[PDB]
């Protein structure tokens, strides 16, 4: 189905640009450090 | 012994200087 596709690609993509923020603020961190 | 300290650390310093454009490069990726 198109919707549930829709939302599972959007999903993944808000997935992985958390896990990109989260990772950024790491970087960040460990900068700090 | 001052000219063997000083080109060491000469030398941590162009690391340290690495680390800068490390975040540079970081830097515009912040802003991407």
């Amino acid at each position: 189905s198109p919707i549930e596709m829709e939302e599972q690609r959007m999903t993944a993509l808000k997935e992985i640009t958390d896990i990109e923020y989260k990772f950024a603020q790491l970087r960040q961190k460990l900068y700090d450090n | 012994i001052k000219l063997c300290k000083e080109r060491l650390y000469s030398s941590i310093e162009q690391k340290i200087k690495k680390l800068q454009e490390e975040r540079l490069l970081m830097d515009v990726a912040n802003v991407h």
